[PDB]
């Protein structure tokens, strides 16, 4: 993806005006520095490889972390899958109106020992389960529930101390692209919710300890990482200026255009 | 049992690797593709589109549309200065938040030329001539029009075509520069001066405005992707 | 046995890969698909205008 | 204005303490819990119905839904002897609850 | 990041007083700054805020005519002026910085304002 | 000359005498839906002389203290002729547009407008916990207007109309990444934009989804000296291009 190189230039005295244009046409001028001054011939070997949409987006970013405790009934986690709870991946995905990618999904699970009162605790390695429930399936209501059989719902099991688990997910959508913005309602009467929450139906993700609580409580935390592969992107969008406020909508409190200096001629 | 031997780097999670992993939904049939208008393949197609740059940050203009208008009047002396700012496209607060300077804050290095377009939003009976200069570093900022004519300048005559382009060139010792503020890779200054006056007829307002745009040339390039310092978070968005 | 041999990223050499899974959503990222068409954002204009000529006739 | 009705609870060290406050209408899981130390410094504990802020120990726990909400400390220590307010973020303007000061039993 | 308020004050009934909240450790014009009042026999009570980027203030409907909030982008300071001081205006006043939606993560230490003669 | 155009669509014609070029979309022209792209099975309706014609909206007045205006695009033409009657009887529909903003003043006036057409422009609410109601987001062929100040949070369901954030939380100078054009009173008189159909689905319901927004924002304010004409209007005419409809039922 090599960039264009500059050609040599000579003094001119003519009726050709490359420097004079009209910006009211909505057209960006294609002038080069060899049209306004005398240049030499350089040949550039610089590439535009690190600014592709694949290289910009295909990096792992944390999207959530949730906790759950061993020594508790209904100590298990749940998360309704979205990408609008962190600030850094939300701003990168919202430079485009529509996107279409596959996923790669990594989990980082850790644990901590909680203040028990029994003498000489000694635990084995912990095993965790992460079950994915598509919209419409049965949900678990406690740790020893029937819904963790996983007859058709996909799940992973993982023992502590190994490499982190990792799956791959195709483009799972009803439309032809994912939408980051949606200017509309759910109802035909134009009441109720408004915005991108109408198009978000991706499922829930559950987490538990498979082991039973032996002698001390254990509090675990799982972090979820997203990595887009095979990316396509349409209709670029200006980058967000104000800080994000909520998850479901695009509300803001107004901020200045940039920071200020003391003069128009100060450097 | 084929004999193998595991090397350092096994069972680690490096967040910028490139491997294959088993699919969780086997034989899934995806939605067929569609021709949607406006497909972007490279981020250097966004930076080549020009956007308006707020030269007029004067602490009571930043939360208004007055930040974008450069005031231009009819004088009684000659050789005055219109504006001036250093050419730091990712550290100086004039060019920091534009469409080119927002892409640059995701990267560490940059190189190439930079276009600066100026539109004269006055009356159709007003005239004027300006001097749009760029001076490489080593000396200070030019304090006169005489010091500014020694650099790379263009002389703009307003008329039917209402726009002019000042193309700053790539004059550097290195191949790349830093996006962050570095004195070792300073890039110079961009100033503007009155060549002649703004001469208006009777019953015409003598105070005009000028809009400024900034884009990138076809030899622009970026390197070493990082995280932007603009967005921030304390708790989860809920 | 498959074995696509492609060239490596270098400055101014080959590598080998095989696909092991039956689903195309489980391969590596592309990382070497370099295409640029910036004229649909910088020249979105019906009548073609020449740079050296004046913009408004 | 949403009235946020919460006065002085007593419990021994190392026990389970439960502080509750009740809204006037539905606030849709938008509740926050704060802690005012006896020297006069305030800090955030639980920034949703159940989500702990970073730097808060795991003794604290939040629950509730609809109108009735609660805050639970599972093991009382000497550092948790303070005043606890609840705050809603559902309607303009922000309304806080009254305090609830913890003290030693005997 | 911390917010540092001024010292305690004292004033006559009918006079005016001015508090302060010097913020440091972050960019001052990015977040709004809110003011909370706590009387010693009551709970906390919200007064108003100011957008430091545009100097836009919005008050509670009870403190509309007495309180005046102001700020400067230079010294990273936010001021609050109380006017027509009565005996109900003897409390502790906190400055807090609002975050994601309705959460105040960072607070000041409070100033004791007392009226007497 | 490159300053004159003539656009003819149906039984309507637009002539202009000083103008910039015409901007077409993201490079593509509107066209009907193909057979390998479609998903609905019944046959579409293509009336195409009765709906693809220029409809003129109401006029707004450019004052000196004026901030901007906006229109939500398949909603302004919801009571316009036989285009708004086909929207009521059908469930689906897809449509491209051609927009002609026109504003004339003398050689003694000055000012500059930005005419931008932005897709999927979600607006923000004044109160940070709600979403804005429908009557605040759009009117039937009447402009909703920006403000130079900030709407208070005490208003429950309104749109945040601080003009420098453009209602969407961005920089207003960065809106030149969408298909746009300027009206400089020194040079220009009118702006013409041609937009194709942009969505993530091949067809959509035109009553619960506004997929285009037309904003007109004065960057340089209007000015004139005493004696010149104070009343300067702005007029917008929009014509659908290559419109088709599926799913005929009762009138809604
Ligand atoms: C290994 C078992 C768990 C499998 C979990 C599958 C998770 C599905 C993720 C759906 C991706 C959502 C894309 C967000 C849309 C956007 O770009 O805004």
């Amino acid at each position: 993806a090599r960039v264009a190189d500059t050609i040599s230039s000579r003094p001119t005295n003519s009726e050709s005006i490359p420097a004079l244009t009209a910006a009211e046409t909505g057209h960006t001028s294609q002038v080069v520095p060899s049209d306004t001054m005398q240049t030499r011939h350089v040949k550039n070997y610089h590439s535009r490889s690190e600014s592709s949409i694949e290289n910009f987006l295909c990096r792992s970013a944390c999207v959530y972390y949730a906790t759950y405790t061993n020594n508790s009934k209904k100590g298990f986690a749940e998360w309704v899958i979205n990408t609008r709870q962190v600030a850094q991946l939300r701003r990168k995905l919202e430079l485009f109106t529509y996107l279409r990618f596959d996923l790669e999904l990594t989990f980082v699970i850790t644990s901590a020992q909680q203040p028990s009162t029994a003498s000489s605790v000694d635990a084995p390695v912990q095993t965790h389960q992460i079950m994915y429930v598509p919209p419409g399936g049965p949900v678990p209501t406690k740790v020893k529930d029937y819904a963790w059989q996983t007859s058709t719902n996909p799940s992973v099991f993982w023992t502590e101390g190994n490499a982190p688990p990792r799956m791959s997910i195709p483009f799972i959508s009803i439309g032809n692209a994912y939408s980051c913005f949606y200017d509309g309602w759910t109802q035909f009467s134009r009441n109720g919710v408004y915005g991108i929450n109408t198009l978000n139906n991706m499922g829930t993700l559950y987490m538990r300890h498979v082991n039973e609580a032996g002698q001390g409580p254990i509090k675990s935390t799982v972090r979820i990482y997203f990595k887009p592969k095979h990316v396509k992107a349409w209709v670029p969008r200006p980058p967000r200026l104000c800080q994000y406020e909520k998850q479901k909508n695009v509300n803001f409190s107004p901020i200045g255009v940039t920071t200020s200096r003391t003069d128009i001629i100060t450097t | 049992g084929l004999p193998v031997m595991t090397t350092p780097g096994s069972t680690q999670f490096l967040t910028s690797d490139d491997f294959q992993s088993p699919s969780a939904m086997p034989q899934f049939d995806v939605t067929p593709e569609m021709q949607i208008p406006g497909r972007v393949n490279n981020l250097m197609e966004i930076a080549e589109v020009d956007s308006v740059v707020p030269v007029n940050n004067t602490e009571d203009n930043v939360s208004s549309l007055k930040a974008y208008q450069i005031p231009v009047q009819s004088n009684s002396d000659n050789g005055k200065q219109v504006f001036g700012f250093p050419l730091q496209p990712g550290a100086n607060n004039v060019l920091n938040r534009t469409l080119l300077g927002e892409i640059l804050n995701y990267y560490t290095h940059w190189s190439g030329s930079i276009k600066l377009t100026f539109m004269f939003c006055g009356s159709a009976m007003a005239t004027g001539k300006f001097l749009l200069a760029y001076s490489p570093p080593g000396a200070g900022v030019p304090k006169n029009r005489k010091d500014a004519m020694l650099g790379t300048h263009v002389i703009w005559d307003v008329g039917l075509q209402s726009s002019c382009v000042l193309c700053v060139p790539w004059i550097s010792q290195t191949h790349y520069r830093y996006v962050v503020e570095d004195e070792y890779t300073a890039a110079g200054y961009v100033t503007c001066w009155y060549q002649t006056n703004i001469v208006v007829p009777a019953d015409v307002q003598s105070s005009c405005d000028i809009l400024c745009f900034v884009s990138a040339c076809n030899d622009f390039s970026v390197r070493m992707l990082k995280d932007t310092p603009f967005i921030r978070q304390d708790t989860f968005y809920q | 046995m498959g074995a696509q041999v492609s060239t490596q990223k270098t400055g101014a050499i080959h590598y080998t890969n095989i696909n092991y899974y039956k689903d195309a959503a489980s391969n590596s990222a592309n990382r070497q698909d370099f295409t640029q068409d910036p004229g649909k954002f910088t020249e979105p204009v019906k009548d073609i205008m020449v740079k050296t000529m004046p913009a408004l006739n | 204005d949403i009235q946020m009705t919460q006065s002085s609870l007593s419990a021994s060290l190392g026990d389970r303490v439960t502080i509750s406050c009740r809204a006037s209408q539905d606030i849709s899981n938008y509740l926050n819990w704060y802690q005012q130390k006896p020297d006069g410094s305030v800090k955030l504990l639980i920034y949703y119905t159940s989500t702990l802020h970073s730097g808060v120990p795991s003794r604290f726990s939040g629950s509730g839904s609809g109108t009735d909400y609660s805050l639970t400390i599972n093991s009382l220590e000497q550092e948790d002897i303070a005043t606890y307010f609840c705050q809603q973020g559902n309607t303009f303007p922000f309304t806080f609850g009254g305090g609830t000061k913890l003290e030693i039993r005997r | 990041v911390q917010l540092q308020q001024s010292a305690a004050e004292l004033a006559r009934p009918g006079a005016s007083v001015k508090m302060s909240c010097k913020a440091s450790g972050y960019t001052f014009t990015t977040y709004t700054m809110h003011w909370v009042k706590q009387r010693p026999g009551q709970g906390l009570e919200w007064i108003g805020y100011i957008n430091p980027s545009s100097r836009y203030t919005e008050y509670n409907q009870k403190f509309k005519d007495k309180t005046t909030l102001t700020a400067d982008k230079s010294s990273s300071t936010a001021y609050m002026q109380l006017s027509s001081l009565t005996f109900e205006d003897s409390a502790v006043y906190y400055c807090a910085r609002r975050s994601e939606a309705d959460r105040f993560v960072y607070w000041g230490q409070g100033t004791l304002v007392t009226v007497s003669a | 000359s490159d300053r004159v155009r003539s656009i003819t669509l149906g039984n309507s014609t637009i002539t202009t005498q000083e103008c910039a070029n015409v901007v077409v979309g993201y490079g593509v022209w509107p066209e009907y839906l193909k057979d390998n792209e479609a998903t609905a099975e019944d046959q579409p309706t293509q009336p195409d002389v009765a709906t693809c014609r220029f409809y003129t909206l109401e006029s707004v007045q450019w004052m000196k203290n004026s901030a901007g205006w906006w229109w939500k695009l398949p909603d302004a033409l919801s009571q316009m002729g036989l285009f708004g009657q086909n929207m009521q009887y059908h469930y689906l529909g897809r449509t491209g547009y051609t927009i002609h903003v026109q504003c004339n003043a003398s050689k003694f006036h000055q000012g500059c407008l930005l005419v931008v057409c932005v897709p999927e422009a979600e607006m923000g609410c004044s109160n940070l916990n709600n979403t804005p109601e429908f009557s605040e987001l759009s009117g039937g062929d009447s402009a909703r207007m920006f403000t130079d100040t900030q709407v208070g949070e005490s208003n429950a369901k309104k749109v945040q109309t601080a003009v420098w954030n453009a209602g969407m939380g961005v920089g207003v100078g960065n809106l030149t990444i969408f298909p746009h054009q300027w009206i400089n009173l020194r040079t220009n008189n009118s702006a013409t934009l041609v937009m194709p159909y942009i969505n993530s689905v091949p067809m959509d319901n035109m009553f619960r989804h506004n997929n285009l927004t037309l904003m007109i924002i004065p960057f340089v304010p209007l000015n004139y000296s005493e004696g010149s004409s104070p009343y300067v209007p702005i007029t917008v005419t929009i014509a659908p291009m290559c419109a088709e409809y599926n799913g005929l039922r009762l009138a809604s």
